[PDB]
DNA sequence: TCCGCGTCAGACTCGTAGGATTATAGCATACGTG
DNA sequence: ACGTATGCTATAATGTGTGCAGTCTGACGCGG
C-alpha cells in the first residue's frame, strides 16, 4: 500500500474540499461565530494549497514535511482572522500567512547556535547587497565593499558575515574515507595532562614548605592576605579585621615576608631561573 | 639475573607468582627502605630481587613469616 | 583490477600502487591517446601489400 | 562504464538451478537505467532503475 | 567504584527521570555573542551543571568557598565541571513514540511479545488502520486490524463496546493490558495437545520471553518510551574551533529535531488541530525519535550538511567505529614511541638500539624523579627545564635509569604473542631503532624501512612482567610448534654453509692441528682454505649418566672450517654434529638438540654466536651476484628448437582434424611441462656439480662454488624454484580467468624477457600481489573469529581428576611418513597405561608427561596408537587442568596454571593463514618389499585379467616381515590394480595405474548397454563426424538442461542378449549407473560389454594451486560448523539392517535394532550410491554414503572423541598442505569451545524440561549435586557451535555486544534483565581492572576467597 | 513446515595527506530587566 | 531604553517525486 508518512499525508489532503467564492464566504462567516466544524473544514480544504506553497520553500533549513507542518499553522492563524464580509478571496489573504510562518519558522530551527531575526534580518540585506555588486563587479564583494554601497560600518558588516561562518560536525569523516574524525584529534582543553596537574602540586607544595620556613607572624599576615592558608583573599587594609588591626605593620611585614621569600627563591635555583615563566 | 630469570622461576615454579613475590619484595626495598641481602652492586629492585629469590632467600612462606614478626612486635607493644 | 589484453600499448600492465587501491588506479601508456569518442588508441605500423 | 547496451548474465543467480541467466541493460549519460531479465522459467522481465 | 556486576533491564518512564537532572523544552544550543547555554536549552548549566570548575553563569558564586550553592538569578549550582558529562535530561513527550530496537531489531520483540507480526504494528504506529485493545462486545476481538472503512462500520453499530486506537498510543494500551501470567499457562497448555517442530519452537521461546519478562521485572509498556532520555551536553559537545568556527555533534542536531516536532505537537494539542495534522506530527515525532536512537534502519537516514548521514545514538556503540573496539579494546597509550628501525648486528639478544632523544622524552617522570633524589631539581618545573636545555648532567641521569629498565617493542601487525618482545634498551645517538636480527623472524620485521612501536613498563610488576615472560630470551621456542622461531637466517646459513662444505685438497690439505684455534691460526695466516680435509684433535663433552660431563679427546677427520665452528658449539654436544656440511634444516636442529640437552641459557648464547659466525663468514666469502654466475646449461637452444618443431607439428594435425582442440590444448601442455623441467634439471645438474674440474692428481668431482648456487643450497634466499627463472626457464604462466596459457615463456631473466613475455608476466604478477592485500582480511578476520570464543580457556585446576583422552596414531601418508608419532605425542600427559610389545612389564606411567626423551623409548618399543589426555576430554568447569593441555610448546616443560590458553591457541592458529597469504598422480610405486593389504576395498576382475577397483575410498597399506603398516597410499575409484589382496609385490614395482585427468563409470556386471532416460536434447547432446559417422554423447546437469526433463535421471541400463536386465551379484539391485552432468560417453545405445569396462568419463578439471587463497576459507567452514551441500548418511544406533521400502527410486529403510523394538525410518535420494547392501551387522555411525562429513553429524552420533579427531586432521590437512605446523591441541581448544551449549533431553530437579540449551558445565553443576542428593537427573545431549554463534553464546553479553550483532546482542540482554559477573578477558579488559588470567590470576582468586569467607 | 526473497550483518593492523555552502520582506506595536 | 518577539499585509493562487542503481557471502524472517 504506502508507508511513506509523505505520501499518506498527502493523500488524506487529495480528499478533502476544494471551495468555491461563496462557499469560503458561507464556511468562514459561521468559523468567526465559531461553528466548530466551519473552522476544521476551510482549514482541512486549503491543506493543498499549503504543500504547493511548501515546494518553493525547501532546501533551507527543514525538510519538506516540516515546512508543511509549520505552513498548516499559518493557515490556522489565516483562519482565526478572516474577513468574510470583505468581497476579496481567501486563498488569497491565506497565501501571505503561509509565505510567513514557514520563513520564520526556518530562521530559527535551520541554525545550530539560535541566530534571533535583528541580526539575521539585516545580514540577508548585506548578502542581497552582495549579488548586484557580484554581477557588476564579477567580484565577489568584499566586507568594504559591501559597506560603500550602504554607507556603513566596516565591523557591523564584518561581524555581520562572521555570524553567516558555518559548522563543521565533529563527527565528519576526514579524506572522504573510514580514517579519522575531528573528535579523534581536538583535544580536551579544560584538564591539562598529568604534567600540567603535578606543576601546580608539586608548585605549591614547594610553597607549603616556604611558608613554614618563614617567620611566625610573616606567614600569619602574608598568607591570609593573597588567600593561600586563610578564606577570602584580603587587601593591606583589610588584614586588620583578623589581629593585625594595622595598616603601616601590615604592609611593612608583607613586604618583610616576601624580600625573605625572594633570597629562598635566589639560592635554591630559581629568582631569575623562573623568572622567564 | 639480568638476562636469564630461568633461575629464578626453578626456585618458585609459577612463572606468575614470582613476579608478585619480586614485586611486594622489591617495593619493601623501593618504599620501606629495606636492605638488600644480595650486594646490589649498582642494580635496580628489579634486578636485587630476583637475585634474592634466584639463590633462595625470598619464597611465599619467608615473606609472610617476616611480615606478621614485624606486626605482632607492634601487638604485645602497644597494649 | 587484472590486466586485460586490451591494455596493450594503452594502459602501463606495471604501473598501479600495491594497496586496496591496486588494480583501479593505472598510468597511462607512452605512446597511448585517448579516442575521438572516449576509448583509448595505440599507434601501430600499417603493412601495405607486405 | 561507458553508456550505450550491455549484455550480461550472472553464471548462476541460483547455483541451485545453476542456470546461466541472460540480462540486458541499457545505460544512459543521463536518465533512468532499463534491464531487461529472464528468470528461472526463462520469463522475460523489465525492471527500469 | 570496586563492584561485582553490571546489569542491562528497560528503561522505564520513571527510571529514565530518576538519571534526568531537568527537562530540555528548547532546541536553542547557546547565545550567538555570549557564548553561553540558553533557558532550558540543550546545553542549559541549570539541568547539566556549570561550565568551568565551581563557577555559576551569570558571576555571583565563586570556586570552592560556595561550595554547593545554587545560584539565584541564573540558577545555576557551583559544582565542578565533572557534571557536565554525568547530569542528564529528558523530554516530556506529548504522545508516546516507539523504540526502534524493539520493533525493527528482529526478532520483532514488541511484536514477539504480542503475536503479532510488523506489518500490522507498522500500520498502527503510521497511521493506517486501527487495531482493537479489547472489544467489550466479542463481536471484536483483540489484536484485530480495522481499516479506516472498518472503524467507521463499527462505531455506528456496535461502538463504546468496542475499544480500538490508532499509532503508538494503541500498542502501547495493548501492551499494557495483556496478562504475561495467564498468557505464559494458556502456551503451555496448547503444548501438550500435538506439538511439531515448529510450533514447539515458537511457544516455547514465548513461554521462556514472557517468564523471562515477568522475572526480569520489566514491563512491556517501556518498549513505548512517555519519557526520552537526553544526554550530556560533553558527551555531545558544541565547542569553538581555534579558526573562530564551531563544532557540533550530529546528536545535538537530531535532538533539534526531535524538540522542535514535540513542542510543535504541544502547540497543535493546544490548538485542538484536525486529527489529520495531528496524525502527521506523530509520524514526524516517531521519524524523529527513531532517527536518534538508531538513523540508518527504519528507512532512509537523515543527511546533514555534507550531504552525509546524521550520526545517532546506537552508531557509537556499533561495531569497529563504536565505543567497545575503537574507544576501550584498543588504545593509545602514553610513553609510547615509534620510529624506522635498522638493524642491530652488534647488539646480544636481549638488548636492542633506542635513540637518546626518544627514551629522552619516553622516561621524562622518571628523569624528574631521579633528580630531586639527587637534589639537583628542587620541583619540577625546575626539573622540566634541566630537560629542555638538554644540559650534560641531564644525559647522564636519563642514562642512569634506564639501565636494568626493560623496553617493549611491537611491531604491526600483533599476530601472535611474540609480535611483541621486551629488550634492555641501549641509548644510541641518531633517530633510528636498532633491533636484534635473530628475533625478527618472531615479528616478520624486515629492515626495508619498517617502524616499530615503543612502550615504557611504568610500574615495577611490569619491569618484572617485561623481563620475566616478554623479555626475548624468555621467549624462543613459537607456542604454535615446539620449534626454536630464533632460527638464523639468510647470511647466516650461508656462512656456516660456506665454512663446513669441504673442496678438494686446496691448500695445506691432509694437515694436523693441535685445536680449533690453530685452524683460526692457518686459515687467516693464509695456509689454508676453509675447505681443506684434515686431521684435526678436537676434544668433545658428552653427558654421563648422571649431571656430570664426559671429556673425551680424539681425531677428526674434518675441514678448518668445521673446526672453526666447533668454537661456537658449547660443551654437552657431540662433534659429530659440525661434522657434516650445514644447511638451514641441518642448524635447525643444531638448536633444537642444544635445547633439549643443556637448556635456555646456553641456546640462547649458542643462537647468537651462530648468526654472528654466519654473517661474518658469509661476508668474507665474497658472496657476489655476478651474471656469469647464472650459468645457463649448453644446451638450452637444442631442447626448445625442437620443442617448438614437436607443437608445430600437433598444430599440422589439428588443422586436419583428428586431435581435438581440448585433447590438443592438454598434450602441448605436457610437451612444454616435460621441456620446462627438462631446462630446469640440465641448469642444475650443470650448475650443482659445475666443479669437475679439480686438482691433487689430476681430477676429481665437488660441489659447485657457484655464488647463486650457494645462495640458495645454504638455504640462505631462494631455491630451485627461483633459480628456473633466473637462468633456466621462465615457466607457464596462468591467465587472468584461470587457464594456462598453451605457448609458456621461453626464456629467462639473464636472456632478457621480449615485449609480450613481460606482458604475460604481468598478468600472473597482478593477480599474486591482488592476492597479498585483499586476501588477508579473510585470514584476519578468522583471527578475531577464533580469539573471541577462545577467550574464557585459562588453565584452572592442577589435575582434573579424568582418566579420559584421545587415541593419536602416526600419519603417514603420501609414501615417506609426513610427521612421526613421537612429534604427534609429544609434550602430552598420557591417560593409559603404555608399555612395550610383549605385555608382560609396564615401561611408562599414566599421568606423566611425555619428554623427548621418554618419547625416544616410544621408538625403541614402537608405539601402535596412545590415548593423550586432551583438553576436551577434561572435566574441569570453567577452563582446563595442565595435565590435560600437558606442556607449554614456547617454554618446554608442563604449562604453569594461570596462563590463558585459548587466546594463545587462537594465534597460533591464524598466525600462519594470516601470513602465508603437479597433479600428474598416474601410478603407485611401492619402494620397500611387502604384502599388499588393501581395505574399504570392493574391486571386481575384467576381460583383460586386471583386479579393476569399484570403491571411492580405497586405501593401499605396504605391511612388514614382522606385520606393521610402513607405507600408505590412496589409491582412487577405477583403478587398475598389478596385484590383488594379499600378493607379495617387490620393490620398484607399479602396483596401481590409472588416468588422473578422467573419474571413469565402471560395471560390476556383463551384457549389453541400454539407453534409460537418455532424450536428445533435453538430457543429453549429440556431435558426429565424417565418412563413417563416430558420435559422442554428452551428459547434461541442471544448469544446461531444460525444465522438460528435469526429475528425469540419466542413467546407462545394463541388460543382457535377451533384453532383460541383469541382477548384480548377490543383490536384488537390476544394474544401472547413473551419469552425472557433463559425463562425455563413447558407446552408444546397443554395445556388448564385458565387466570392468569404462561406460562414461567424468572430467576433472582441476589446475588451480590451491596456496592458502582457496583453503582458508574450508578452514573457516569447519570452523564455523557450516554443513556442506552434499553431507554422507550415517547409521544411528547399531543392530539390524532391514531395506525397507521405496517412494519413485527415493529410496527408505526400517531398521530393527536387536535390543531396541520400535524401528527407525530415514528417506535416501536415487542417484545417490550407497556403501552398504542391505541386510548386515551395522554399528553405532557406519559409512552408508560416500562424500563431504557434516560437524554436526559425527557428535550427534559417534561421541566427541570423533568430532575432535575430524576437525584436528580435516584442519590439518589444510596446513600440512602449505607446510604451517600446529599442535594439535590448539586446534583442539577451538573444538572445546565449539562444544560450549548442548540441548537437554529428559525434564531434571531444577526445572530445565525440554528445548533448553544450557552451557554444557552448567547442567554438570547440577549433577554433582543431584548424584549426592539423588532426585531426578539432567539428562543431556552435546550439541555442536559454529566460532560466529560460540561467541554470542557466552553467557557474557558484554563480550558479546563487544563482538558484533551489538545492536541485537543488547536488546535481548535488556529484555531478560540479564547480569553479567565478569569470568572472560574481554570483560575485564573494558572495565580496565586486573585480568582474570597470567599475572593477574593469582590476584582474582584471593579476591575470590573474599566471596567464599562468608 | 519447506523453499524463495526480502532485509540486515560483517569487511587484517599500525603509520602519513589536505578543505568550504544558501537564505529566509519590511516595518510597528507587544514582551523582559537596569 | 535596549533587545528580543510577535503581528499584519486582502489580485488569484488548492496533491510531492530526484538521483546511484559490478558488493558480497551468510543468515534469518514472513508469506506462499
Ligand atoms: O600488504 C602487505 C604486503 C606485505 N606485508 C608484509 O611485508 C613483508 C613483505 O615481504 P618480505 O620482504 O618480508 O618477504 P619475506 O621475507 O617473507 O620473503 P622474501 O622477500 O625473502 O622472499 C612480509 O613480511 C609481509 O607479511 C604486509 O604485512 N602487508
Ligand atoms: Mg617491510
Ligand atoms: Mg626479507
Ligand atoms: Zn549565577
Amino acid at each position: 500500500r504506502v508507508l511513506d508518512a509523505t505520501q499518506l499525508y498527502l493523500g488524506e489532503i487529495g480528499y478533502s474540499p476544494l471551495l468555491t467564492a461563496e462557499e469560503e464566504v458561507y464556511f468562514a462567516r459561521r468559523a468567526l461565530r465559531g461553528d466548530v466544524a466551519s473552522r476544521r473544514r476551510m482549514i482541512e480544504s486549503n491543506l493543498r494549497l499549503v504543500v504547493k506553497i511548501a515546494r518553493r520553500y525547501g532546501n533551507r533549513g527543514l525538510a519538506l514535511l516540516d515546512l508543511i507542518e509549520e505552513g498548516n499553522l499559518g493557515l490556522i492563524r489565516a483562519v482565526e482572522k478572516f474577513d468574510p464580509e470583505r468581497g476579496f478571496r481567501f486563498s488569497t489573504y491565506a497565501t501571505w500567512w503561509i509565505r510567513q510562518t514557514i520563513e520564520r519558522a526556518i530562521m530559527n530551527q535551520t541554525r545550530t547556535i539560535r541566530l534571533p531575526i535583528h541580526i539575521v534580518k539585516e545580514l540577508n540585506v548585506y548578502l542581497r547587497t552582495a549579488r548586484e555588486l557580484s554581477h557588476k563587479l564579477d567580484h565577489e564583494p568584499s566586507a568594504e565593499e559591501i559597506a560603500e554601497q550602504l554607507d556603513k560600518p566596516v565591523d557591523d558588516v564584518s561581524r555581520m558575515l562572521r555570524l553567516n561562518e558555518r559548522i563543521t560536525s565533529v563527527d565528519t569523516p576526514l579524506g572522504g574515507d573510514s580514517e579519522k574524525a575531528l573528535l579523534d584529534i581536538l583535544a580536551d582543553e579544560k584538564e591539562n595532562g598529568p604534567e600540567d596537574t603535578t606543576q601546580d602540586d608539586d608548585m605549591k607544595q614547594s610553597i607549603v614548605k616556604w611558608l613554614f620556613e618563614l617567620n611566625a607572624k610573616q606567614r600569619e599576615v602574608l598568607a591570609r592576605r593573597f588567600g593561600l592558608l586563610g578564606y577570602e583573599a584580603a587587601t593591606l587594609e583589610d588584614v586588620g579585621r583578623e589581629i593585625g588591626l594595622t595598616r603601616e605593620r601590615v604592609r611593612q611585614i608583607q613586604v618583610e615576608g616576601l624580600r625573605r621569600l625572594r633570597e629562598i627563591l635566589q639560592t635554591q635555583g630559581l629568582n631569575i631561573e623562573a623568572l622567564f615563566l | 639475573a639480568r638476562v636469564t630469570v630461568q633461575d629464578a622461576v626453578e626456585k618458585i615454579g609459577n612463572r606468575f607468582d614470582l613476579v608478585l613475590v619480586a614485586a611486594r619484595r622489591a617495593r619493601q626495598m623501593q618504599v620501606g627502605g629495606k636492605d638488600p641481602l644480595v650486594p646490589e652492586e649498582n642494580d635496580k629492585t628489579t634486578v636485587i630481587a630476583l637475585r634474592e629469590i634466584e639463590e633462595g632467600l625470598i619464597n611465599n612462606q619467608i615473606l609472610d613469616v617476616r611480615e606478621r614478626q614485624e606486626q605482632q612486635e607492634q601487638e604485645a607493644a602497644e597494649l | 583490477r587484472d590486466v586485460h589484453p586490451t591494455h596493450y600499448g594503452r594502459v602501463c600492465p606495471i604501473e598501479t600502487p600495491e594497496g586496496p587501491n591496486i588494480g583501479l588506479i593505472n598510468s597511462l601508456s607512452v605512446y597511448a591517446q585517448t579516442n575521438e569518442y572516449g576509448f583509448l588508441e595505440t599507434p601501430y605500423r600499417k603493412v601495405t601489400d607486405g | 562504464r561507458s553508456p550505450g547496451v550491455f549484455f550480461d548474465s550472472d553464471k548462476g543467480k541460483t547455483h541451485s538451478s545453476g542456470k546461466v541467466l541472460y540480462n540486458a541493460r541499457i545505460i544512459p549519460y543521463r536518465g533512468s537505467w532499463l534491464d531487461f531479465e529472464f528468470d528461472p522459467k526463462d520469463n522475460l522481465f523489465v525492471r527500469i532503475d | 567504584e570496586e563492584f561485582d556486576a553490571i546489569k542491562i533491564a528497560l528503561a522505564s518512564p520513571d527510571m529514565i527521570r530518576s538519571w534526568s537532572f531537568g527537562e530540555v523544552k528548547k532546541p536553542e544550543t547557546i547565545n550567538y555573542r555570549t557564548f553561553k547555554p540558553e533557558r532550558d536549552g540543550l546545553f542549559c548549566a541549570r539541568i547539566f551543571g556549570p561550565v568551568k570548575d565551581y563557577e555559576c553563569l551569570c558571576g555571583k558564586y565563586k570556586r570552592l568557598k560556595h561550595r554547593g550553592v545554587i545560584c539565584e538569578k541564573c540558577g545555576v549550582e557551583v559544582t565542578q565541571t565533572k557534571v557536565r558529562r554525568e547530569r542528564m535530561g529528558h523530554i516530556e513527550l506529548a504522545s508516546p513514540t516507539a523504540h526502534i530496537w524493539f520493533l525493527k531489531s528482529l526478532p520483532s520483540r514488541i511484536g514477539l511479545l504480542l503475536d503479532m507480526p510488523l506489518r500490522d504494528i507498522e500500520r498502527v504506529l503510521y497511521f493506517e488502520s486501527y487495531v482493537v485493545i479489547e472489544g467489550g462486545m466479542t463481536n471484536l476481538e483483540r489484536q484485530q486490524i480495522l481499516t479506516e472503512e472498518q472503524y467507521l462500520d463499527a462505531l455506528e453499530e456496535f461502538g463504546d463496546e468496542f475499544d480500538a486506537k490508532m499509532g503508538a498510543e494503541a500498542i502501547q494500551a495493548l501492551l499494557k493490558s495483556m496478562d504475561l501470567e495467564q498468557e505464559c499457562e494458556q502456551l503451555r497448555e496448547e503444548l501438550n495437545e500435538t506439538n511439531s517442530e515448529t510450533k514447539r519452537k515458537k511457544l516455547t521461546k514465548r513461554i521462556k520471553l514472557l517468564e523471562a519478562f515477568v522475572q526480569s521485572g520489566n514491563k512491556p509498556e517501556w518498549m513505548i518510551l512517555t519519557v526520552l532520555p537526553v544526554l550530556p551536553p560533553d558527551l555531545r559537545p558544541l565547542v569553538p574551533l581555534d579558526g573562530g568556527r564551531f563544532a557540533t555533534s550530529d546528536l545535538n542536531d537530531l535532538y533539534r529535531r526531535v524538540i522542535n516536532r514535540n513542542n510543535r505537537l504541544k502547540r497543535l494539542l493546544d490548538l485542538a488541530a484536525p486529527d489529520i495534522i495531528v496524525r502527521n506530527e506523530k509520524r514526524m515525532l516517531q521519524e524523529a525519535v527513531d532517527a536518534l536512537l538508531d538513523n540508518g534502519r527504519r528507512g532512509r537516514a537523515i543527511t546533514g550538511s555534507n550531504k552525509r548521514p546524521l550520526k545517532s545514538l546506537a552508531d557509537m556503540i556499533k561495531g569497529k567505529q563504536g565505543r567497545f573496539r575503537q574507544n576501550l579494546l584498543g588504545k593509545r597509550v602514553d610513553y609510547s614511541g615509534r620510529s624506522v628501525i635498522t638493524v642491530g648486528p652488534y647488539l646480544r639478544l636481549h638488548q636492542c638500539g633506542l635513540p637518546k632523544k626518544m627514551a629522552l622524552e619516553l622516561f621524562k617522570p622518571f628523569i624528574y624523579g631521579k633528580l630531586e633524589l639527587r637534589g639537583l631539581a628542587t620541583t619540577i618545573k625546575a626539573a622540566k627545564k634541566m630537560v629542555e636545555r638538554e644540559e650534560a648532567v641531564v644525559w647522564d641521569i636519563l642514562d642512569e635509569v634506564i639501565r636494568e629498565h626493560p623496553v617493549l617493542l611491537n611491531r604491526a601487525p600483533t599476530l601472535h604473542r611474540l609480535g611483541i618482545q621486551a629488550f634492555e634498551p641501549v641509548l644510541i645517538e641518531g633517530k633510528a631503532i636498532q633491533l636484534h636480527p635473530l628475533v625478527c623472524a618472531a615479528y616478520n620485521a624486515d629492515f626495508d624501512g619498517d617502524q616499530m612501536a615503543v612502550h615504557v613498563p611504568l610500574t615495577l610488576e611490569a619491569q618484572l612482567e617485561a623481563r620475566a615472560l616478554m623479555m626475548s630470551t624468555n621467549n624462543i621456542l613459537s607456542p604454535a610448534n615446539g620449534e626454536p622461531i630464533i632460527v638464523p637466517s639468510q647470511d647466516v646459513v650461508l656462512g656456516l654453509y660456506y665454512m663446513t662444505r669441504d673442496c678438494v685438497n686446496a691448500k695445506g690439505e691432509g694437515m694436523v692441528l693441535t685445536g680449533p684455534k690453530e685452524a683460526e691460526r692457518l686459515y687467516r695466516s693464509g695456509l689454508a682454505s676453509l675447505h681443506a680435509r684434515v686431521k684435526v684433535r678436537i676434544t668433545e663433552y658428552e653427558k654421563d649418566a648422571n649431571g656430570e660431563l664426559v671429556a673425551k679427546t680424539s681425531l677428526k677427520d674434518t675441514t678448518v672450517g668445521r673446526a672453526i665452528l666447533w668454537m661456537i658449539v658449547p660443551k654437552g654436544l657431540p662433534y659429530s654434529i659440525v661434522n657434516q656440511a650445514l644447511g638451514k634444516k641441518a642448524i635447525s636442529k643444531m638448536l633444537n638438540t642444544c635445547y633439549r640437552i643443556l637448556g635456555l641459557k646456553p641456546t640462547v648464547i649458542f643462537a647468537d654466536q651462530i648468526m654472528y659466525t654466519g654473517f661474518a663468514y658469509a661476508a668474507r666469502s665474497g658472496a657476489s651476484v655476478g651474471i656469469d654466475d647464472m650459468v645457463i646449461p649448453e644446451k638450452k637452444h637444442e631442447i626448445i628448437s625442437e620443442a617448438e618443431a614437436e607443437v608445430a607439428e600437433i598444430q599440422e594435425q589439428f588443422q586436419s582434424g583428428l586431435v581435438t582442440a581440448g585433447e590438443r590444448y592438454n598434450k602441448v601442455i605436457d610437451i612444454w611441462a616435460a621441456a620446462n623441467d627438462r631446462v630446469s634439471k640440465a641448469m642444475m645438474d650443470n650448475l650443482q656439480t659445475e666443479t669437475v674440474i679439480n686438482r691433487d692428481g689430476q681430477e676429481e668431482k665437488q660441489v659447485s662454488f657457484n655464488s647463486i648456487y650457494m645462495m640458495a643450497d645454504s638455504g640462505a634466499r631462494g631455491s630451485a624454484a627461483q633459480i628456473r627463472q633466473l637462468a633456466g626457464m621462465r615457466g607457464l604462466m596462468a591467465k587472468p580467468d584461470g587457464s594456462i596459457i598453451e605457448t609458456p615463456i621461453t626464456a629467462n631473466f639473464r636472456e632478457g624477457l621480449n615485449v609480450l613475455q613481460y606482458f604475460i608476466s604481468t598478468h600472473g604478477a597482478r593477480k599474486g600481489l591482488a592476492d597479498t592485500a585483499l586476501k588477508t582480511a579473510n585470514s584476519g578476520y578468522l583471527t578475531r573469529r577464533l580469539v573471541d570464543v577462545a577467550q574464557d580457556l585459562v588453565v584452572t585446576e592442577d589435575d582434573c581428576g579424568t582418566h579420559e583422552g584421545i587415541m593419536m596414531t602416526p600419519v603417514i601418508e603420501g609414501g615417506d611418513v609426513k610427521e612421526p608419532l613421537r612429534d604427534r605425542v609429544l609434550g602430552r600427559v598420557t591417560a593409559e597405561d603404555v608399555l612395550k610389545p610383549g605385555t608382560a612389564d609396564i615401561l611408562v606411567p599414566r599421568n606423566t608427561l611425555l619428554h623427548e626423551q621418554w618419547c625416544d623409548l616410544l621408538e625403541e618399543n614402537s608405539v601402535d596408537a596412545v590415548k593423550v589426555r586432551s583438553v576436551v576430554s577434561c572435566d574441569t568447569d570453567f577452563g582446563v587442568c595442565a595435565h590435560c593441555y600437558g606442556r607449554d610448546l614456547a617454554r618446554g616443560h608442563i604449562i604453569n596454571k594461570g596462563e590463558a590458553i585459548g587466546v594463545i591457541a587462537a594465534q597460533s592458529i591464524g598466525e600462519p593463514g594470516t601470513q602465508l597469504t603437479a597433479a600428474a598422480e598416474s601410478s603407485i610405486q611401492v619402494k620397500n618389499k611387502g604384502s599388499i593389504k588393501l581395505s574399504n576395498v570392493k574391486s571386481v576382475v575384467n576381460s583383460s585379467g586386471k583386479l579393476v577397483i569399484t570403491s571411492r575410498n580405497t586405501e593401499l597399506k605396504l605391511i612388514d616381515e614382522f606385520g606393521r603398516t610402513k607405507e600408505s597410499y590412496k589409491v582412487p575409484y577405477g583403478a587398475v590394480l598389478a596385484k590383488g589382496d594379499g600378493e607379495q609385490v617387490a620393490g620398484g614395482e607399479t602396483v596401481a595405474n590409472w588416468d588422473p585427468h578422467t573419474m571413469p563409470v565402471i560395471t560390476e556386471v556383463s551384457g549389453f548397454v541400454r539407453f534409460t532416460d537418455m532424450i536428445d536434447g533435453q538430457t543429453i547432446t549429440r556431435q558426429t563426424d565424417e565418412l563413417t559417422g563416430l558420435s559422442s554423447l554428452v551428459v547434461l546437469d541442471s544448469a544446461e538442461r531444460t525444465a522438460g526433463g528435469k526429475d528425469l535421471r540419466p542413467a546407462l541400463k545394463i541388460v543382457d542378449a535377451q533384453g532383460n536386465d541383469v541382477l548384480i551379484p548377490g543383490t536384488d539391485m537390476p544394474a544401472q549407473y547413473f551419469l552425472p552432468g557433463k559425463a562425455i560417453v563413447q558407446l552408444e545405445d546397443g554395445v556388448q560389454i564385458s565387466s570392468g569396462d569404462t561406460l562414461a568419463r567424468i572430467p576433472q578439471e582441476s589446475g588451480g594451486t590451491k596456496d592458502i587463497t582457496g583453503g582458508l576459507p574450508r578452514v573457516a567452514d569447519l570452523f564455523e560448523a557450516r554443513r556442506p551441500k552434499e553431507p554422507a548418511i550415517l547409521a544411528e544406533i547399531s543392530g539390524i539392517v532391514s531395506f525397507g521400502k521405496e517412494t519413485k527410486g527415493k529410496r527408505r529403510l526400517v531398521i530393527t535394532p536387536v535390543d531396541g523394538s520400535d524401528p527407525y525410518e530415514e528417506m535416501i535420494p536415487k542417484w545417490r550410491q550407497l556403501n552398504v547392501f542391505e541386510g548386515e551387522r551395522v554399528e553405532r555411525g557406519d559409512v552408508i554414503s560416500d562424500g563431504p562429513e557434516a560437524p554436526h553429524d559425527i557428535l550427534r552420533l559417534r561421541g566427541v572423541h570423533a568430532v575432535t579427531r575430524y576437525i584436528v586432521n580435516e584442519v590439518q590437512d589444510v596446513y600440512r598442505l602449505q607446510g604451517v605446523k600446529i599442535n594439535d591441541k590448539h586446534i583442539e581448544v577451538i573444538v572445546r569451545q565449539m562444544l560450549r551449549k548442548a540441548t537437554i533431553v529428559n525434564a531434571g530437579s531444577s526445572d530445565f524440561l525440554e528445548g533448553e540449551q544450557v552451557e554444557y558445565s552448567r547442567v554438570k553443576i547440577a549433577n554433582r549435586e543431584l548424584e549426592a542428593n539423588g532426585k531426578v537427573g539432567a539428562t543431556y545431549s552435546r550439541d555442536l557451535l559454529g566460532i560466529t554463534k560460540a561467541s554470542l553464546a557466552t553467557e557474557s553479553f558484554i563480550s558479546a555486544a563487544s563482538f558484533q550483532e551489538t545492536t541485537r546482542v543488547l536488546t535481548e540482554a535488556a529484555v531478560a534483565g540479564k547480569r553479567d559477573e565478569l569470568r572472560g578477558l574481554k570483560e575485564n579488559v573494558i572495565v580496565g581492572r586486573l585480568i582474570p588470567a597470567g599475572t593477574g590470576y593469582a590476584y582474582h582468586q584471593d579476591r575470590m576467597r573474599r566471596r567464599a569467607a562468608g
